[PDB]
């Protein structure tokens, strides 16, 4: 919903006016500070040149208050399924020895299991021993060797990214509208700065934050809701704990790439002459994802996901007190003369005064051409910016007042000529 | 190549029907001769399974020894667009082979012997799937599969491919996948039985039984022609036998060594012996187990 | 890797009208060809943009593809009379043209192929603006810009250079600055769409979109070796086309392989995909996007 709350004026020290082709244009190259509104309020910026009928609004719509989290350490994990292969060889046959299978290197591939080829997969090479004699398939009295080649592969068609948050950044999801009519949706948190087509914007004051996030780990799911775990971050993988096999990307887990980590001595083996049963006790994070699925009520806030951009946020029921810093890098602002004229009519007025909700004004714009209605009061403290087109449409914005008996006269102009207009309506006390 | 591993028991024939222009050096297969149907099997870094198991038989050698039957047609005439049976069985396989080739044989779906044929003067591409026009060509048949053949009569016709979450792999048509499948080229071993189909196995367990069994050793006619010679006809310790035989410490530890009176030469090297494999949860004796790189279609979404 | 540093999709003509002296060889541009108008772009340490987009078209090929207009005259003469249109844009540039060259091509304000030339025997100076009497003599031209084009059809005639701080860049007079004017030579990108002007940019943000495109395939012509071949002639699945062409498996999975009837070996590559551009907050397909080396006139506060 539209409605510029705070109203400021462009200073003459940062405004350069000129004339090109009988068109008075202005150039902004400075810094203008303004206080950010609450949920629904805005912070318009009107440009003034050498006359009074030339006005270019800079509407900045505020969606709502959000508390983004700063992601630090992160790792991918998921379920897997071991697939080991066995191949017993006789003693003194190729590489079948009693002293070689015991001290076998895990990062070395023997000539027995070298029949597949190149494969980037988290694989290992064990070395077990069996008995000899003709009772199990052997010719020499010395014990034989049982080479085991086990590789890990993903059994489930999905992965989860377990990460944490070091600080909760109060992100302000804004919606800056350019002078020509281009609408851009950006976001500002704590003291971050973004870049647009007219310069840059950042914050100035941020008095809102949630402490105590290092002892909480989050889990990202491919569009199936996030989760929260009540334990500190896991940096050392070990057995008997959630987080023993990690990696670095989703493709490294779904396709099982050798660029991940795993706990040593985790894959259990059952040597039975020539049999093999690769059974692992992998900790499945799906149970934790089910028992700790968002939303989860903690203390007095609400933790959920985020809209538009992928990320974790936090809902807060507090006040919104922040400022805005508008930077300008020699931006050209032109004005052709708006459009045609148009008639306006009052409808209704409801809402509140001296509160964050505001008062909703009802106006009926009736014109014949596509334009924008620019109204103003007497002392230059209120303005109405509503779109206009051919036909009779009902528009309105959010206004703020300090008196329940609003009796202020407005001066609306569709193309330069102003007309008197009086509004009225009672309000209720709210903060 | 290694000339010591050129000994092939049995008849040792490696030639395809229809195109019998290469049989002067490959019928039989001896230590001499220049045939591309066998010299490529001894290359280092290409087919290590044949180097590890060199005392057994191959595909064509098993066909000429009444083990593996012939397909229909045995030689896929690659002179038209599709139509021939040797088409979809080759488009699904991904085997690397050099140029200057003509014929190539592999294992089909029914466990028989299927191959292709290129009439003069044509050759094959860089993969062997199609052909093209064009130094001198090799009249031999490049083996596309890396399997070993053995003499056995183990029953097993009601056993097919039973993998874990695989749509279509190789030439087998398992279950359909309505969602997005994971098309990738992987190496999955196979195993053929007696009058069965191509059975793929994900978790393979190789068994090597090398002991006092007659099929655990290898022997050939040699002084103190080159064909096969059975070991049960050798003499015993302190007794009398039909035909004498000599060897090393492994052969002399159980039998005797006559040297000048021996008409053959036995040895105990890595490449012979009764070999089993796991299938359907039990142990069975296969007939041709190898490694191939085909298109493995796994589930995803 | 990039094994297609000299492959040119489509036509492949690279010569400026009016100054044609090496067209008898660079039509088309193959791996064994010799053309000084294209080998400069492949030099390591000059134009890194074309080094990254090695598998992409340029500007001259876009002129020969009948998708963009050409300047009149396309070859400006530096030794004619007073009133040369190819001077107000060349004198404001800052380039380093080496010796053994007498021609230079670039893009004008109207978005047309505008180039200059010098009759023998006169070579350019150290910057390529003037000329003097000077080892060899290349029969081509020298690229002055670092741009690239494609088969774009998006309209962009309703756009204009919207830059901040800069008062007048190149030959386009944006706004009039009355304060302190800074004269410096920097790199300012530009964007030319279908039937548009030279719209300069501030922060170029490209985007690659390659998801199964017909232009992402190269067919190696059969030669016994390597030889270029046109890939825009392979039919679809059971469709029709010009000539015949086949490939391995990835190339035959989308097209039709005619076995021995084809005379080209296709493969799978990338680089010639759909290139996007960031302008007006909406991703579009650019037609003449690159970088400039003109003077930058900024207004100080």
């Amino acid at each position: 919903d539209p409605g510029c709350s705070e109203l400021i004026q462009a200073s003459s020290r940062i405004t350069t006016c000129s004339t090109e082709g009988v068109n008075t244009k202005c150039r902004l190259s400075g810094t203008a500070l303004i206080r950010a509104g609450s949920v629904g309020a805005e912070a318009c910026l009107m440009l003034k040149g050498v006359k009074e009928d030339q006005t270019k609004f800079l509407k900045i719509k505020t969606v709502s208050s959000e508390l983004s989290c700063r992601e630090g350490q992160s790792y991918w994990t998921g379920s897997f399924s071991p697939k080991c292969l066995s191949s017993r060889r006789c003693h003194l046959v190729g590489e079948c020895h009693v002293n070689r299978c015991l001290s076998w290197r895990d990062n070395e591939t023997s000539a027995e299991f070298s029949f597949v080829g190149e494969s980037t997969t988290m694989r290992e090479n064990k070395c077990f021993e069996q008995c000899g004699g003709w009772g199990c398939g052997c010719f020499n009295v010395n014990p034989s060797c049982l080479f085991v080649h086990t590789y890990l592969q993903s059994v489930r068609k999905e992965a989860l990214r377990v990460f944490n948050c070091i600080d909760w950044v109060h992100k302000l999801t804004l919606e800056i509208t350019d002078f020509d009519g281009s609408v851009s949706t950006i976001d500002l948190g704590a003291s971050s700065s973004r870049f647009t087509n007219w310069g840059s914007v950042s914050l100035s004051l941020d008095a809102e934050g949630i402490s105590g996030s290092n002892s909480f780990s989050f889990i990202e799911s491919p569009g199936k809701g996030y989760a929260i775990v009540d334990e500190p971050f896991s940096e050392i993988p070990r057995q008997g704990f959630l987080g023993e096999i990690r990696c670095n990307s989703e493709s490294s887990v779904l396709s099982a790439h050798e660029s991940c980590l795993r706990a040593p001595n985790l894959i259990s083996y059952k040597p039975m002459i020539d049999q093999l049963e690769c059974t692992t006790n992998l900790i499945d994070p799906f149970v934790v994802f089910e028992r700790g699925s968002l939303p989860q009520t903690r203390n007095d806030k609400t933790f959920a996901a985020s809209k538009g951009n992928r990320g974790v946020q936090a809902f807060s029921k507090g006040s919104v007190q922040a400022d805005l810093t508008l930077m300008f890098d020699n931006f050209e602002v032109d004005f052709v003369g708006a459009a045609v004229s148009c008639d306006a009519a009052f409808l209704n007025l409801t809402g509140c005064y001296s509160c964050n909700a505001g008062a909703r004004v009802c106006l009926s714009i009736t014109s014949t051409g596509t334009g924008s209605l620019s109204a103003h009061n007497k002392d230059g403290s209120l303005h109405i910016v509503l779109p206009s087109e051919n036909g009779t449409k009902d528009q309105c914005q959010i206004l703020h007042f300090t008196v329940p008996e609003v009796e202020e006269e407005f001066m609306y102009s569709c193309d330069g000529d102003e007309r008197p207009l009086l509004v009225k309506g009672t309000l209720i006390a709210i903060d | 190549e290694d000339p010591h591993l050129r000994n092939r028991p049995g008849k040792g024939h490696n030639y395809i029907d229809g195109m019998t222009q290469e049989d002067a050096t490959c019928k039989p297969v001896t230590y001499a001769g220049a045939c591309s149907s066998f010299d490529v099997l001894l290359e280092k870094g290409k087919f290590p399974l044949f180097q590890s198991y060199a005392h057994h038989r191959t595909l064509l050698e098993a066909v000429h020894d009444t083990i593996i039957a012939k397909a229909d047609p045995p030689s896929c005439d690659l002179q038209s667009a599709h139509g021939n049976p040797c088409m979809k069985e080759k488009l699904v396989m991904k085997t690397h082979c050099p140029n200057d080739y003509q014929s190539a044989h592999y294992l089909n779906n029914d466990g028989k012997m299927a191959s292709v044929k290129c009439p003069p003067k044509y050759e094959l591409t860089e993969d062997c799937n199609f052909c093209r026009q064009m130094a001198s060509l090799k009249k031999g048949s490049y083996p596309l599969q890396d399997l070993f053949c053995q003499s056995s009569e183990d029953d097993g016709s009601k056993l097919k491919t039973k993998m874990k979450g695989v749509c279509e792999v190789g030439v087998q048509a398992l279950k359909k996948c309505d969602g997005q499948l994971s098309t990738a080229h992987e190496v999955v071993p196979f195993a053929v039985f007696k009058n069965s189909k191509k059975v793929y196995l994900d978790k393979l367990d190789l068994k090597t039984e090398e002991n006092l069994l007659p099929d655990s050793f290898v022997c050939f006619e040699h002084k103190g022609e080159l064909k096969s010679f059975d070991i049960s006809q050798c003499p015993k310790i302190g007794g009398h036998g039909s035909k004498k035989c000599t060897g090393d410490a492994a052969f002399c530890s159980a039998y005797e060594c006559t040297a000048q009176y021996a008409n053959a030469y036995c040895s105990h090297a890595n490449g012979s012996g009764i070999v089993q494999i796991q299938v359907s949860g039990v142990w069975k004796k296969p007939l041709c187990v190898g490694y191939e790189r085909v298109v493995v279609k796994r589930e995803l979404s």
